[PDB]
RNA sequence: AUAUUGGCGAGAGACCGAUAGCGAACAAGUACAGUGAUGGAAAGAUGAAAAGAACUUUGAAAAGAGAGUGAAAAAGUACGUGAAAUUGUUGAAAGGGAAGGGCAUUUGAUCAGACAUGG
RNA sequence: GUCGAAUUUGGGUAUAGGGGCGAAAGACUAAUCGAACCAUCUAGUAGCUGGUUCCUGCCGAAGUUUCCCUCAGGAUAGCAG
RNA sequence: AGAACUGGCGAUGCGGGAUGAACCGAACGUAGAGUUAAGGUGCCGGAAUACACGCUCAUCAGACACCACAAAAGGUGUUAG
RNA sequence: GCCCUGAAAAUGGAUGGCGCUCAAGCGUGUUACCUAUACUCUACCGUCAGGGUUGAUAUGAUGCCCUGACGAGUAGGCAGGCGUGGAGGUCAGUGACGAAGCCUAGACCGUAAGGUCGGGUCGAACGGCCUCUAGUGCAGAUCUUGGUGGUAGUAGCAAAUAUUCAAAUGAGAACUUUGAAGACUGAAGUGGGGAAAGGUUCCACGUCAACAGCAGUUGGACGUGGGUUAGUCGAUCCUAAGA
RNA sequence: GUGAACAGCCUCUAGUUGAUAGAAUAAUGUAGAUAAGGGAAGUCGGCAAAAUAGAUCCGUAACUUCGGGAUAAGGAUUGGC
RNA sequence: AGAACUGGUACGGACAAGGGGAAUCUGACUGUCUAAUUAAAACAUAGCAUUGCGAUGGUCAGAAAGUGAUGUUGACGCAAU
RNA sequence: CUAUCUAGCGAAACCACAGCCAAGGGAACGGGCUUGGCAGAAUCAGCGGGGAAAGAAGACCCUGUUGAGCUUGACUCUAGU
RNA sequence: GCGUUGGAUUGUUCACCCACUAAUAGGGAACGUGAGCUGGGUUUAGACCGUCGUGAGACAGGUUAGUUUUACCCUACUGAU
RNA sequence: UUGGCGGAAAGGCCUUGGGUGCUUGCUGGCGAAUUGCAAUGUCAUUUUGCGUGGGGAUAAAUCAUUUGUAUACGACUUAGA
């Protein structure tokens, strides 16, 4: 309750959160942002053969001195990369949304993701060892996601 | 201040930026000048690169140690099938530069030409070229008034050619195409030989021949991201510095304080276009010919392909130039072949070659047979066999 | 009769208000450091009341989504208010080797000051 | 380099800061040595470097005189309010 | 490098000198209309490709104070004397 | 006189540029034209000066009013004001029907320091005026404490020969367990015990939030338990340098 | 086992197979090798690298504190049966 | 130790394992040190020489002492260069 | 074996604002100013020209009525004798 | 426009010889060029001599030994989308 | 609508034969106001979405896979119904 600003009408949608996921805010983010508005199943399929490296996510914000691929031409791009650990948790966000709104009586075929949006959880905080008998951070950088499936309008 | 001693400077800043070309089709960037006085000629000629070999020949050089001798030279077998016609551009001058005012295609066009229009041909409609055709249906006009204005404009008129790459061993199915400039006598004279040539073929010997010294424009054979040692020749440093030796070590002076433009950096070597020219005909193959690799002395039935094949190329099946030297890019790859911007009377420009004994045995190792026949005539029967 | 930054019992202040006031408003001479002598922190605030979220559903779980408690969850033992730097999303705009500023007006957005006369 | 001794080394024991210990390098004396470490005197002193926090109105300078172990500083007069 | 009188800069923006502490003009409350200064008016650029008499042709012309240099020496170029 | 020679330096470049040859060059003359925060007239702000005016005559005598002149400013002096914590006095001041605080290319007042208001957020306090008082105003001090960026998903996670198939288990298996294969340490050991030191790390069961710089179902981790048996092994006795 | 051997190299008992992983094999590196002809011309300087090397049997200079110098140098040989 | 036979003349076949010679400067040698930029020709050393001292003493320690090192010593000794 | 590309993991230096040149002038070597050349998203691997790059309030030198280690017939003293 | 070299001695720039050659021109670019090398000289700390100094120490006098750090950022340059 | 001409970027030009609106070459019959004395009063052409109806056409590119004439990654070059 109480998410990032929305114009979604919320009677025709459901939406989902994670809080303090150990997955790269920076990564996700660029994942969270290549499935921003699409429909659910599109969404869906896609980082699934995601995963299985048939396609890409565009790297377009955090991505200096990131590789350069072929599967980026699709979206007219040269950096992309297959973040799992990012797909993965924005996966599981994904269906419990469908699973919230199954239950909520939408129809699973006019699902489109509405609203989806990471920003960054609080750091935690390891120890590397520095030569010359120095200490330097060495942190996680987890996420907060959220998202929301909306039912598309007929017009 | 004023470097201690001197010495030329490392590479050619003339054939800059050292990157990779733009097509692997070398662009033919000249043709010679027209004497339009003389019958309708190709200018150029597209071939495929088969490999080297051996040649012997007496030298006719009056004055040389080695005249009325015997030489060894090294040679290039340039794979050559006749060419095929399918149209004719026409090119009018502007104060802007030569311009295509329309290309006209033939009526027929093979499936290989067909293959270079597509990226993928296998799941293709190849719906080619099938709509312009029809313009010659019509019993003509459509096609022939096109050829009517190259006739009334245009100053100069090239063909469009494409090899049989199919005649090769390559695996590429997909040809090769071609504008090749005519340089026969009036733009009409030229237009009507094009159109009378369509779906028709061409072959070498109607345009070059013995003992002409011809042009080379190739695609040099690639080597990728290339150190500044190998890529410009700069000296190496010092056994004992640091951070590496193969490079160079004042990449510059303080001021002006910018890398310049002539100084060696390590970047692609391999894979630029090459103009290379006066390259002598030493021989016309017939793909006809048993007798290829043959000669007036050495009389045995034999044809040009190296025992065992051309390395990684094949058999020479088709006519062929073979030509003095070597010549720009490497075995599989697409040459023009251009007739010289010049007429050089060299005197080695002008000697005409008999070409005495032509090296047969393998290049695919130490080589010790010219014909299977003189292999089995010294070895004498194996195991296997009889 | 005089002294009194110690000890015990008290009454006070135009003192300070959690980076302030004693180092310590808290399991503070604690945790931690150092062979040792010594050095020595950080750290207060859900709500009147735990009424600290029964129950259902998704999940391997953590949790999410509903439901419920409450004056409030825009108070969920990360908890009063919750600024700034910095950040995600959405919306508008501009962008030929920085950005930002001054006077002036176009254009778009936005905001004004009215005051009262006969049916 | 040396490798059967002026050898290597465990534990115990002794020497403690203007002091030790030194086959001598100002070496070593707990990552500290041309004087260890700890706390206090101690907010040590600085003619030298750095910073010094709101608005507007009015007036508005000096780098020159004399003396100074004076020359990156003061006193004195002038200029200023 | 060091004195003399005055005016400046420093402490001072403004118009001119492309540029610039110190030159020229001119010193400053918020503004309107006018006129100017020094400097400019082919175009960049507001303002006569104005008027008038000469001079000059440079295979290294020349083009404005401070100021961004030039000399002894020489020419049957050309002008006047 | 103008022009020519005399006249040689280092990135490519400078009558400011373009470019100009009866000039857009040089010398001279004559007109017009452009333009400063300067000059002229006028409004308004302030400063200074000079006056007028409470005789009884609604609400400012330190006030009202008339007139003239003037306005650069560092270091610096002075004056008049803005704002903060606390104190005396007074508005019988605001307030849970919403104090303070915070947010707001919304509004108004002031040359300014600032003041006032609306809307949102909030939830227990708080203002104005006369006066008192000071631990009273930050952009800087390689300032103090804390918090956060770009750098950047980047440098990197490459010493120490080397892993592979399959089953089991598990939500999940490159990494756990069993099986097999391939290998290493090669007794100067990667083997078997100890001294100093640690102090439970030992063993079992459960078990993955953190930690083991990938992972984790594994662990010297987390949770809960269990375990160290002496006349003969040591200490204990003795003496050593010393104390 | 080899061997002069507690060297090196391979093995048995025991113990490990633990040091993020996957795909590529550009430049430049770090570590390991080789190079025709010449042979220190390189360089402050043979730095680095190369060359020699076990054993048996011959042979062995100046000088000398008579002990040495000396594996001086320089040669031949080396398996299996 | 010797002999025959045998091989693509190889055979300390991996492993293991001195390059040599002629000289100048310098320290005799073995040994020592600047832990973490100097291993050396510097320090040490045997050897040589000097100095002081017969105990109510030489050299040295302590604030002082019925205090202490040499000294469980005695000139073939101790101390100092 | 790196670098490189992928999954996971993930720092640090430094940071006025920043980042194309030529000339001019200028605190006498400009990324910014003046006059010109010019100038088109977003990017990857390399590189050592420049950022008078980064790393320490310059060890050099001078100044300071600032030291300390050391030496001496400096001044003034002192244990001892 | 195009070239301007191979060597002996020296850390040297310079110098001076041998030798080749068409010629072995002179200069600049932060006395171009150390996150490009090298570290021979110079100029820390060790050490020998000589001159100087009573001494501690001094000496463009001779001699020996003496840690050469970071780029992953911007730009530039090379290549690549 | 009949002929021609124009390729320098022709994308336009000349010409034939009618049809048709207008014709201010000329002579008539009406109309205009009150838009109140100026403001404020012809609408030009770009694109881009939809809408009607008429003619018309019925493809590839990328990912993936694959080649090695290519290659750090992208990119390149091949191949596949
Ligand atoms: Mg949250
Ligand atoms: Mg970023
Ligand atoms: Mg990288
Ligand atoms: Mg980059
Ligand atoms: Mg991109
Ligand atoms: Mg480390
Ligand atoms: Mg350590
Ligand atoms: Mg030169
Ligand atoms: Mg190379
Ligand atoms: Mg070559
Ligand atoms: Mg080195
Ligand atoms: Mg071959
Ligand atoms: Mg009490
Ligand atoms: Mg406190
Ligand atoms: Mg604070
Ligand atoms: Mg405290
Ligand atoms: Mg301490
Ligand atoms: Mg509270
Ligand atoms: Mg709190
Ligand atoms: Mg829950
Ligand atoms: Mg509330
Ligand atoms: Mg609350
Ligand atoms: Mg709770
Ligand atoms: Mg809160
Ligand atoms: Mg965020
Ligand atoms: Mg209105
Ligand atoms: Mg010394
Ligand atoms: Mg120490
Ligand atoms: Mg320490
Ligand atoms: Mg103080
Ligand atoms: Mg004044
Ligand atoms: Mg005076
Ligand atoms: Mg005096
Ligand atoms: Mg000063
Ligand atoms: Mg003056
Ligand atoms: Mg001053
Ligand atoms: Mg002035
Ligand atoms: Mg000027
Ligand atoms: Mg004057
Ligand atoms: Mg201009
Ligand atoms: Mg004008
Ligand atoms: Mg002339
Ligand atoms: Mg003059
Ligand atoms: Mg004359
Ligand atoms: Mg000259
Ligand atoms: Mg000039
Ligand atoms: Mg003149
Ligand atoms: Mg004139
Ligand atoms: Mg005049
Ligand atoms: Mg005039
Ligand atoms: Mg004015
Ligand atoms: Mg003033
Ligand atoms: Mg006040
Ligand atoms: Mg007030
Ligand atoms: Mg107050
Ligand atoms: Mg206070
Ligand atoms: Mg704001
Ligand atoms: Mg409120
Ligand atoms: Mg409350
Ligand atoms: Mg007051
Ligand atoms: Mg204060
Ligand atoms: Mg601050
Ligand atoms: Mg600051
Ligand atoms: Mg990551
Ligand atoms: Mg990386
Ligand atoms: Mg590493
Ligand atoms: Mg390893
Ligand atoms: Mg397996
Ligand atoms: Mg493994
Ligand atoms: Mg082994
Ligand atoms: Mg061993
Ligand atoms: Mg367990
Ligand atoms: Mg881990
Ligand atoms: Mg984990
Ligand atoms: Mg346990
Ligand atoms: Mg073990
Ligand atoms: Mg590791
Ligand atoms: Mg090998
Ligand atoms: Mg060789
Ligand atoms: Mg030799
Ligand atoms: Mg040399
Ligand atoms: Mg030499
Ligand atoms: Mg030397
Ligand atoms: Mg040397
Ligand atoms: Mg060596
Ligand atoms: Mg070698
Ligand atoms: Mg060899
Ligand atoms: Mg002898
Ligand atoms: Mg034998
Ligand atoms: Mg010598
Ligand atoms: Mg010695
Ligand atoms: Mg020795
Ligand atoms: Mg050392
Ligand atoms: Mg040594
Ligand atoms: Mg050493
Ligand atoms: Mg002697
Ligand atoms: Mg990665
Ligand atoms: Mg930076
Ligand atoms: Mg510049
Ligand atoms: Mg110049
Ligand atoms: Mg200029
Ligand atoms: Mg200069
Ligand atoms: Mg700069
Ligand atoms: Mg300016
Ligand atoms: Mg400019
Ligand atoms: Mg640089
Ligand atoms: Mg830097
Ligand atoms: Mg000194
Ligand atoms: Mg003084
Ligand atoms: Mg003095
Ligand atoms: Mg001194
Ligand atoms: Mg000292
Ligand atoms: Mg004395
Ligand atoms: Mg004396
Ligand atoms: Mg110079
Ligand atoms: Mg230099
Ligand atoms: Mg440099
Ligand atoms: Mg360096
Ligand atoms: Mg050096
Ligand atoms: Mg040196
Ligand atoms: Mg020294
Ligand atoms: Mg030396
Ligand atoms: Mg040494
Ligand atoms: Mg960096
Ligand atoms: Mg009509
Ligand atoms: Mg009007
Ligand atoms: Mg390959």
């Amino acid at each position: 309750a109480r998410y990032g600003a929305t114009s979604t009408n919320p009677a025709k949608s459901a939406s989902a959160r994670g809080s303090y996921l150990r997955v790269s805010f920076k990564n996700t983010r660029e994942t969270a942002q290549a499935i921003n508005g699409w429909e659910l199943t599109k969404a869906q399929k896609y980082l699934e053969q995601v995963l299985d490296h048939q396609r890409a996510i565009p790297f377009r914000r955090f991505n200096s001195s990131i590789g350069r691929t072929a599967q980026g031409k699709e979206f007219g791009v040269t950096k992309a990369r297959w973040p799992a650990k990012s797909v993965k948790f924005v996966q599981g966000l994904l269906q419990n949304a469908a699973a919230n709104a199954e239950a909520k009586g939408l129809d699973a075929t006019k699902l489109y993701v509405s609203h989806i949006q990471v920003n960054q959880a609080p750091k935690q905080r390891r120890r590397t060892y520095r030569a010359h008998g120095r200490i330097n951070k060495y942190e996680s950088s987890p996420s907060h996601i959220e998202l929301v499936v909306t039912e598309k309008e007929e017009a | 201040s004023h470097r201690k001693y001197e010495a030329p400077r490392h590479g050619h800043l003339g054939f800059l930026p050292r990157k990779r070309a733009a097509s692997i089709r070398a662009r033919v960037k000249a043709f010679p000048k027209d004497d339009r006085s003389k019958p309708v000629a190709l200018t150029s000629f597209l071939g495929y690169k088969a490999g080297m070999t051996t040649i012997v020949r007496d030298l006719d050089r009056p004055g040389s140690k080695f005249h009325k001798r015997e030489v060894v030279e090294a040679v290039t077998v340039v794979d050559t099938p006749p060419v095929v016609v399918v149209g004719v551009v026409g090119y009018v001058e502007t104060p802007r530069g030569l311009r295509s005012l329309t290309t006209v295609w033939a009526e027929h066009l093979s499936d290989e030409v067909k293959r270079r229009f597509y990226k993928n041909w296998y799941k293709s409609k190849k719906k080619a070229f099938t709509k312009y055709s029809a313009k010659y249906a019509q019993d003509g006009a459509g096609i022939e008034r096109e050829l009517a204005r190259i006739k009334k404009y245009a100053s100069v008129v090239r063909v469009l050619v494409h090899t049989q790459i199919r005649k090769t061993p390559l695996a590429q199915k997909k040809a090769h195409l071609a504008e090749i400039q005519l340089n026969g006598g009036s733009i009409s004279e030229k237009v009507d030989w094009a159109r009378e040539h369509f779906e028709k073929t061409v072959a070498v010997d109607s345009v070059f021949e013995q003992n002409e010294m011809i042009d080379a424009i190739a695609v040099t054979k690639g080597h990728g991201f290339e150190g500044v040692t190998h890529r410009w020749g700069t000296k190496k440093l010092p056994r004992k510095t640091h951070r590496g030796l193969r490079k160079v070590a004042c990449i510059g002076a303080w001021h002006p304080a910018h890398v310049m433009w002539s100084v060696a950096r390590a970047g692609q070597r391999g894979y630029h276009s090459r103009t290379s020219i006066n390259h002598k005909i030493y021989r016309v193959g017939k793909g006809d010919d048993e007798a290829n690799g043959a000669t007036s002395f050495d009389r045995t039935k034999k044809t040009i392909t190296p025992m065992g094949g051309f390395v990684h190329y094949g058999e020479i099946k088709n006519d062929f130039i073979m030509v003095k030297g070597c010549i720009p890019g490497n075995r599989k790859r697409i040459v023009t072949l251009r007739k010289s911007l010049y007429t050089n009377t060299s005197r080695k420009a002008l000697e005409e070659v008999s070409l005495k004994w032509i090296d047969t045995a393998s290049k695919f190792g130490k080589g010790r047979f010219q014909t299977p026949a003189e292999k089995h005539a010294f070895m004498g029967t194996l195991k296997k066999d009889l």
